[PDB]
Formats: structure tokens, sequence, C-alpha cells
RNA sequence: AGGCGGCCGCCCCCUCGCCCGUCACGCACCGCACGUUCGUGGGGAACCUGGCGCUAAACCAUUCGUAGACGACCUGCUUC
RNA sequence: AAAUGGAUGGCGCUGGAGCGUCGGGCCCAUACCCGGCCGUCGCCGGCCUACGCCGCGACGAGUAGGAGGGCCGCUGCGGUGAGCCUUGAAGCCUAGGGCGCGGGCCCGGGUGGAGCCGCCGCAGGUGCAGAUCUUGGUGGUAGUAGCAAAUAUUCAAACG
């Protein structure tokens, strides 16, 4: 695993996946990190993420969560999967991605 | 300034195959690989340097963590430089692999 | 304090045998590029004899018995270990001194390696003689890198064939200047005494 | 500034070690008192490599330092005045050891008297307050 | 009267003793070395709280058979139980304990259970009627337990 | 299995830092060992001081059953 | 061609770490040589416990078994130590000191509270690791198996 980007906003939805007692918490998850899209530097710092990736990545997987919220079941918590992209070119399949 | 001292390593004491002879040591010391070459090093001295928790006594200056088992070298061993030892407590079983420093204070050439 | 023995051209047992002594001493040793190890014999044979050792398993429970290992550097690593006393602590001390690896890893292609005669399929065997490669004998038998190892060498030979164009414009510059000032530099003594 | 024995050599032992009976040490049963074992297939009888060592007439220590304390002297056992003033003559090789039971009135008597008579106590200024 | 391991500072200490007491020496033994080191007032509610079945004490030493819990996380073990005879009995000697620091003139909310020890008690017997007519040793495990406190600041 | 090195512009300044020669000094400890080194070595508990930032999560209890011999595992709690 | 996976001892070895003929070195046994110490034997030496004190030489394994020594140990008796002790006897414990090759013993310390021991002889119901040994006590098993033959208990209150 070279590197992990993930999205500006994270909907409480997919980020129930990140505790194991969702009352007790104070769900503080991602609160700092999505700081990074808002801030210039972080924006900077993340494109030169991209731009590495880019070049030393060769498989790309994309991290998706369903929506529980649209089920009859009670659970509300997401399954987050990871799901391997089969495009032709990597430098194109971030541009898909992103 | 510099070092004083030859380099050589501990690799077991005098033995045969089924019994140990824990008096005398053996001693590959770096540099000599022929049996016509350790001949500069019979009688020299040597010096294993180990520390410990208990600060001792030293000749000079304040007491140190340094304790050091003294003996000197006996005859050869073998062909391939190996050479022999014997000191004046044997060696412990933990020295093997570690370093011995053969010193010149026995000059003769 | 260590010694970075390159692998290619030398014969397993030739070479693993002066590691295993070498390592008793104290001298941390680390193999690099392991796949490039020589074994003397038809490729068919050592292949028939890397199989027989596979069938060798415990019945009652496979997964407690022996444990085969497929890759080549793992495989010069049992080796080794077959002549270390390992059921020791003299030998389990030792273990760790010595580190086998495939490929020449980012730590280690900066250094220069050392090759031991001894162990040289050259002058250790016949030019009449069949040998086999380590790298295929353990891709035939479930190793799966062989491919990556050898983009990863190729990028790393890449990457050294201009560090060596670069060494050597340093030494045409440096034999240009030797050249170039002849007074001011006797240096007598130096030829005096070769250097 | 203890006193000074007559010329004493630098003693030498044989073996330092009290040899320890046959499986003494899975039992507890069994003392530490050496027995000479005399089983049929025992090993210690017949003298394997790596096994204990069994006591004979080799490791007798020297005839010259026998029975010699590491201070240089040679202890006599002693229970009053009476038997201390015997040590006198041979105060250089010899010295006094006072019994276990000599109560401690009786005790300073005799340590008075070796110091008069210059002769070494192995056991001085014992059960003092 | 004897005590192991005798408090530095006897004015700021009270011993508490129980003899020939009819519990299980095991069981006694695993809540005595679960409750040392502990706080007046934590350990009468952690003993509250385990006759209660709020969380287990831990069965280490004498845990042969020992059916594990899900409260035995806390004590980084596995295998816990619930001694309420062991429990009970404990918690009555803390009360004497309590009482004998109130009439030396100690803080009780900074007492702290610095050493406490239980060891076996003479046993006694009863027969058991077993196949063939043959009769068998029914015998009871009693223990003398003994504490000390003292109080912490 | 990445982090040190090179280049260019300045910064407090610098032409005895190198080789040969020259006048004059310093723990000259009186014959002796464990001396000189990557050590601002690795690890753990605290003490006085400057600047920049952080304000949680697990286990227990309770509930659920897509799971359970007991553990374990899949889930909920907000005042809309 | 033989049944668990596996045996030049293993790793491994092919310009040899294989086979045959060999050379020069090197490795070590309780064997040999030199030297110290202990014991036995032989030869002895001296008018210094004569049952003691020395000197030289050669030898030391051993089941069953046969002898000699014990200043090893337990109990009791006759002498003896102008013996030791309520200012502490026997017994017990001890990361303490020390002796003897050994059986064992001496001293220091802590408990203990009324006897004990050395020397010369005498007499034993005299030395334990075993005997599916006798008696008594205590562990692992183990807080385990087990509290399951004959349909079934529940609510409220009182004395506590
Ligand atoms: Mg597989
Ligand atoms: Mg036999
Ligand atoms: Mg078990
Ligand atoms: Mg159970
Ligand atoms: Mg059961
Ligand atoms: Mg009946
Ligand atoms: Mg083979
Ligand atoms: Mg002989
Ligand atoms: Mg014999
Ligand atoms: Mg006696
Ligand atoms: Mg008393
Ligand atoms: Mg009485
Ligand atoms: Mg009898
Ligand atoms: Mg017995
Ligand atoms: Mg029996
Ligand atoms: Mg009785
Ligand atoms: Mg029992
Ligand atoms: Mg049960
Ligand atoms: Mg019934
Ligand atoms: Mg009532």
């Amino acid at each position: 695993t070279f590197k992990t980007v993930f999205a500006e906003h994270i909907s409480d939805e997919c980020k129930r996946r990140f505790y194991k007692n969702w009352h007790k918490s104070k769900k503080k998850a991602f609160t700092k990190y999505c700081k990074k899209w808002q801030d210039d530097t972080g924006k900077k710092q993340l494109e030169k993420d991209f731009n590495s990736m880019k070049k030393y990545c060769q498989v790309i997987r994309i991290i998706a969560h369903t929506q529980m919220r649209l089920l009859p079941l009670r659970q509300k918590k997401a399954h987050l999967m990871e799901i391997q992209v089969n495009g032709g070119t990597v430098a194109e399949k971030l541009d898909w991605a992103r | 300034s510099g070092r004083l001292w030859c380099k050589a390593i501990f690799a077991g004491y005098k033995r045969g195959l089924r019994n140990q002879r824990e008096h005398t040591a053996l001693l590959k010391i770096e540099g000599v690989y022929a049996r016509d070459e350790t001949e500069f090093y019979l009688g020299k001295r040597c010096a294993y340097v180990y520390k410990a928790k208990n600060n001792t006594v030293t000749p000079g200056g304040k007491p140190n963590k340094t304790r050091v088992i003294w003996g000197k070298v006996t005859r050869a061993h073998g062909n391939s430089g190996m050479v022999r030892a014997k000191f004046r407590s044997n060696l412990p079983a933990k020295a093997i692999g570690h370093r011995i420093r053969v010193m010149l204070y026995p000059s003769r050439i | 304090q260590v010694l970075v023995l390159d692998g290619r051209g030398h014969l397993l047992g030739r070479l693993a045998a002066i590691v295993a002594k070498q390592v008793l001493l104290g001298r941390k040793v680390v193999v690099v590029r392991c796949e490039g190890i020589n074994i003397s014999g038809n490729f068919y044979r050592n292949k028939l004899k890397y199989l027989a050792f596979l069938r060798k398993r415990m019945n009652t429970n496979p997964s407690r018995g022996p444990y085969h290992f497929r890759a080549p550097s793992r495989i010069f690593w049992r080796t080794v270990r077959g002549m270390l006393p390992h059921k020791t602590k003299r030998g389990q001390a030792a273990l760790e001194r010595l580190k086998v690896l495939d490929g020449i890893p980012p730590p280690y292609d900066k250094k220069k390696r050392m090759v031991v005669p001894a162990a040289l399929k050259v002058v250790r065997l016949k030019p009449t003689r069949k040998f086999a490669y380590l790298g295929r004998l353990a891709h035939e038998v479930g190793w799966k890198y062989q491919a990556v190892t050898a983009t990863l060498e190729e990028k790393r030979k890449e990457k050294a064939k201009m560090h060596y164009r670069k060494k050597k414009q340093i030494l045409r510059l440096r034999k240009q200047a030797e050249k170039n000032v002849e007074k001011k530099i006797c240096k007598f003594t130096e030829v005096l005494k070769t250097n | 500034a203890a006193l000074r024995p007559l010329v004493k050599p630098k003693i030498v032992k044989k073996r330092t070690k009290k040899f320890i009976r046959h499986q003494s040490d899975r039992y507890v049963k069994i003392k530490r008192n050496w027995r000479k074992p005399r089983g049929i297939d025992n090993r210690v009888r017949r003298r394997f490599k790596g096994q204990i060592l069994m006591p004979n007439i080799g490791y007798g220590s020297n005839k010259k330092t026998k029975h010699m304390l590491p201070s240089g002297f040679r202890k006599f056992l002693v229970h009053n005045v009476k038997e201390l003033e015997v040590l006198l003559m041979c105060n250089k090789s010899y010295c006094a050891e006072i019994a276990h039971n000599v109560s401690s009135k009786n005790r300073k008597a005799i340590v008075e008297r070796a110091a008069q008579l210059a002769i070494r106590v192995t056991n001085p200024n014992a059960r003092l307050r | 009267v004897r005590y192991s391991l005798d408090p530095e500072n006897p004015t700021k200490s009270c011993k508490s003793r129980g003899s020939n007491l009819r519990v299980h020496f095991k069981n006694t033994r695993e809540t005595a070395q679960a409750i040392k080191g502990m706080h007046i007032r934590k350990a009468t509610k952690y003993l509250k709280d385990v006759t209660l079945k709020k969380q287990c004490v831990p069965f280490r030493r004498y845990n042969g058979g020992v059916g594990r819990c899900a409260q035995a996380k806390q004590w980084g073990w596995t295998q816990g139980r619930w001694p309420k005879k062991s429990a009970e009995f404990l918690l009555h000697m803390l009360k004497n304990a309590e009482s004998n620091a109130e009439l030396k003139g100690l803080d009780v909310d900074s007492l702290v259970i610095e050493h406490i020890q239980v060891n076996k008690a003479p046993k006694m017997r009863r027969r058991t009627y077993r196949a063939h007519g043959r009769i068998n040793p029914y015998m009871s495990s009693p223990c003398h337990i003994e504490m000390i406190l003292t109080e912490k600041e």
C-alpha cells in the first residue's frame, strides 16, 4: 500500500464504520483531515501526493461504501470495500477516480 | 591517539569433538591467514575487555565500568593462521565471536 | 562492519559454507541478488532434487511440519541454517547476522558488492559442466515475483549505468588535471616509494 | 593488626566443590551427604562422561597444608582457661577456638587470656552487645 | 498476634484477621489477589458489584476448568468468576478493618489495601458413600485471612 | 525496505585550516594495565526554563441475532 | 518393485567436499614423556607419640566377593577431663566463615528453655531410597467429575 487519499466530506453513515461505539464517541473522525482540502498548503500536499501516486503506484483501487439509510435494515453502518480499477492507463484511472 | 593493538576474534576453546578444554582458547587474529605469519604474535599479551554495572578501580583515573581479563599468546594453531592463548582465568562462554585486543607490549622485533 | 556479498555467479553450497563460517565469528553478512546463485548439475536434476525435498512432509499435520520455502533468498537462508547450529543459542544469535535478500534494495544499491572467488562457478566448475540458476529453479516451483524482480533489476542497472558514466567522466577530468599540473608537483617520493 | 602466623605457603585445592550424592537434587529425602552408589547399571559407578564425580584418594590435599585455615593457622577447640594455656608453645602454627556452649561470662576471660598469651582466636569479639 | 510483612509505620496502619472461616481457599485467594492494591471505597464497590455479577474476579492460579466470562477483559485475563461467599466474607473483613481504623483515628478515605494474605486451615471431614460400599473423604477447605490497611496520603 | 548529498544567490566572519623551514611555551606526574572512537550509543521514571499545537478512544453494563456450549462475532441510543 | 515424510549423519559437493595411488603440514584420548600432589607396596634411614619422625623407586580401573583403617556417626555402662551450662543445655532453621577426598565435624547468627559432651575401654534392638514395605501427614488430578429414577411449582404477608 503506497498511499491512500480520502474524500473531503465523508458522511456520518460512512464514518460510523471507524467507531466501535458510536453513542459514547464524540464523532471526531476526519475532523482535521478535511482541513487539507480547504487549506491551500494542504491542497498542494494532496496534489503532490496524487502526482507521486501517478508515477509510482501500479494498481489503483477505489474505496466505496453502501448506503444503509436506503435499506430497510437497522444497521446504519456502511460497509467499506475496495474495488480494483482495471482501466487502460494508470494515469487515466486516477483521473477517472478523482 | 589511534589504535595501538591488533584485532582478534574468539572462536572457541581448545576442543576435540566430544570434549572441551577451557584452559586454552583459540584466537583468529585479523590479517593472519597462514602458518608462517603467526610467529610475530607469539608471546604477545591479549586483553578481553568488557563492561559491567558496578564500576571498579582502574590503574589510571577514576573507577570505570570496564573490566579486563588478561592473557597471552602461547603457540600457533593449524595452518590457517589461527593462534592459541592462555589467560589468567578462562574466558566466559559468552565471549565467543567477540573481540580480544592483542597488545604489542612484549616486543621482540 | 558489514560484508555485502554478491550472489550471481557463486555456487550455492560453496558460498553458503563461507557465509556460515564467517557469521559464527561476528561479521554481519548480507547476501544480495540471490536469484543469480548457480547450482552445479543438470537443471532437471536439481528440479528433481527439489521436488523430492518437497515430497517430504509430516503426514498427520502438514502445517506443523517441514516448511518448504519458494523464494531463492529463503532457499539460501535454509541452506546456511543447515550448516549453522541453529538449535543452540549461539546459532540462534548468529542467524540474525545473515541477511539474505532478493534483488538489490535501496539500502544496498549504493554499497559496493564483494565477490568470494572460492565459490565462483568459473573456477569451481569445468566450462563443459551443466549448471542451474536458482532464480529459474525457484520460479518454476511456486515463486511469482521473478518478473518484478527482473524489472527492478533492469531499473537499477539503467541507473547504475548513468552513475558509472558520471564516475568515468570524473576520472577522465582527474587524469586530465594530473596531466595538466606537471610543474609545482614533483612528488618524486611517490615514484620512489611506488604510491 | 591481626596476629602474624609463621611462614605459610599458597594452599592449592585439588577440588573446590563438595561431592554431591547421586540424584540428590530430584528428591529432597536424599541428603547432600555422599554415599557410594552400588548399582549394577548406574552411570556414576562406572564413571560415564558428563556425570558427577566420585571422591577417591586422588583428591587428597597436600600434607604440608592440610587442616590449615585461610589465615594460616590450624584450629584447636577449647572450653575454659585451663585448656588454653596448652597452646602457649604452638601459638605460631596453632590457634584457639572457643566452644559454642561457653557462656559469655566465661568467654571474655578466655579472650583476655588469649590476648595476654598472644594466641590467635578464630572467633573473637563474639556475642557482644 | 503474629503477622507477615508487618507495616513500617504502625501509627498509620490497622490490621484485620479472620481464622477458621468457611469458604473456599482457592476462590478466596483469587478474590484477595484481585482486591490487593486498592482503596477501601473502590474495594467495597468492587465486592458489592461482584456479589451482583457486574464484574468478574479473574481466576489465574486456580483456574482448572473455570468457565470464561466477558467481564474479565478489564483484568487482561480470559477466565473469570463471581465468588459470592468470598466476596461477602471479604466485605465483612473490610468492615472490621474500617472499624479498627476509626478506633485508631485514621482516615478511611485514604486507606489502601497494601497487604492481604490468605492461607489454608485445618480441614473438616465427612464421608461419601461410593459404589460397591466404599467410603471416600469429603473434606472442606477453610482459610485464614489477614489484611493490613495504611493511609496513602 | 527513500533522507542524505550536490548546485546557485546571501548570512557573524574568515586568507598560520594544507606542505617545508624558524624563536619561544604549556600536567616534563618522575618505566608500566581497563588510553584514545560513530556516544548530543538504545530503553525506561521524573526535575527548572522558551516557542508552536491537541482536547479522545477502547473494554464492562444494556440492546440486537445475519452468531451463539460459555467466550467470541454481526448491530442501536438524538430528544427529533 | 513396498507400503507415515527421510536419510553418505545433515547441509550440501561435479578444475571435487566422488573413486584409485600418494607427498608435506595440522587436529586430540584418562595412551606416551617431563613435573607437583594423595594413597599402596618394596627397600629402608635415625637412641623422636618408636603404634612416632624421615628418604628413594614402582605402581593406582573393577560387578559378585575377601580383608585393613576410620580423630565418621547413634545409644547405654566403668574411669577421666577440679569439663560446659538459667549471663542459657538438648533440639530446630540459616544467600555466614571454615576443615576433611570422603563418611562428617567446628564456629557465627535466629528460635528454643534444662541438660549435654570430649578422651580411654566395654555392650548393642546402631546408619535406609526402594521390599505392589507398616503407620501418620500432604500434593497434581481439581474447585474437575458429580449434586438428572418416580409430570410442578407460583404469588402475598408475618416472625427474623
Ligand atoms: Mg500455496
Ligand atoms: Mg552390567
Ligand atoms: Mg492443563
Ligand atoms: Mg467448565
Ligand atoms: Mg465438564
Ligand atoms: Mg451397603
Ligand atoms: Mg541428499
Ligand atoms: Mg598409569
Ligand atoms: Mg582398584
Ligand atoms: Mg563423638
Ligand atoms: Mg530465651
Ligand atoms: Mg520444664
Ligand atoms: Mg535394626
Ligand atoms: Mg523413607
Ligand atoms: Mg507401596
Ligand atoms: Mg497422630
Ligand atoms: Mg488428595
Ligand atoms: Mg461443573
Ligand atoms: Mg437420585
Ligand atoms: Mg423484618
